[PDB]
């Protein structure tokens, strides 16, 4: 009797469940939301212990057909803390590098940004957003200089991705803290839950998106804060506010 | 405050 549990976003759990109902053997897989990648091998709970890189090839009757991608990567359940971005920082997403690439952003004076490499239609989750968690409080205390890559994950925490791991070359294991912000943005943040990362944010498309196009989440900051306005933002927003206010076609 | 909001 062959399981699937999906998730709202479109990633799902699959596998013969053990006595007690319970996700736990050597051929489990987690398959991404393209319904073809997965991550095939050992679970206890549904939990990833072991799994390899695999391929869905086919489907009969709910029985999944699975074949190993070549290669000796593993990943396993490695879920943030507060100061432990990842276990294996430089390990990427294979769902995401098929997917998307960092490049120096188009947006003058932006830094990198994040392109696709694939053309894909609209609402399709292209990277993830991982990183530590900490506080609303903390991040909400301190200077914006160290607010960068903040991203609220629910009402307990807010998703960051601090020096030095804002650069790939010392962290590539997930890449939706390089999408540049724009008020015409191709994306949007999303829910999303990881057999690697747990519980976190991706990017997904709002429209159909082009190979080399790059990919804009418009942050979401408060433009008029309830104790008295000049939005609660980086001054490089502020200045790209008006320029979008200005130059809108109404 | 200080961060993005999806
Ligand atoms: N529309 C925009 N215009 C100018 N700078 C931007 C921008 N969107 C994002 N940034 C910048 O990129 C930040 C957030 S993280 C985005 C990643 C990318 N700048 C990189 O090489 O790390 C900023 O704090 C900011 O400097």
């Amino acid at each position: 009797g062959v399981c699937w549990i999906y998730y709202p976003d479109g990633g799902s759990l699959v596998g013969e469940v053990n006595e007690d109902g319970e996700m736990t053997g050597e051929k489990i897989a987690y398959v991404y939301p393209d319904e073809r990648t997965a991550l095939y091998g050992k679970f206890i709970d549904g939990e990833m212990i072991e799994g390899k890189l695999a391929t869905l090839m086919s489907t009969e009757e709910g029985r999944p057909h699975f074949e190993l991608m070549p290669g000796n990567s593993v990943y396993h359940f490695d879920k943030s803390t507060s100061s432990c971005i990842s276990t294996n920082a430089l390990l990427p997403d294979p769902y995401e590098s098929e997917r998307v690439y960092v490049a120096e952003s188009l947006i003058s004076s932006a830094g990198e940004g994040l392109f696709s490499k694939v053309a894909v239609g609209p609402n399709t989750v292209m990277s993830f957003y991982n990183g530590v968690r900490i506080t609303h409080q903390e991040v909400d205390s301190r200077d914006w200089a160290l607010n960068g890559n903040t991203l609220s994950l629910d009402e307990e925490t807010v998703i960051d991705v601090p020096e030095p791991y804002n650069h790939v070359s010392k962290y590539c294991a997930s890449l939706g803290h390089k999408a540049n912000h724009s008020f015409t943005p191709n994306c949007i943040y999303d829910m999303f839950v990881h057999p690697r990362f747990g519980p976190i944010k991706c990017i997904r498309t709002l429209r159909a998106v082009e190979a080399d196009e790059e990919l804009t989440v418009a942050y979401g900051y408060d433009h008029s804060p309830p104790g008295k306005s000049g939005p609660e933002a980086p001054e490089w927003y502020q200045v790209e506010l008006k320029a979008f206010q200005a130059t809108q076609q109404k | 405050l200080k961060s993005k909001k999806g």
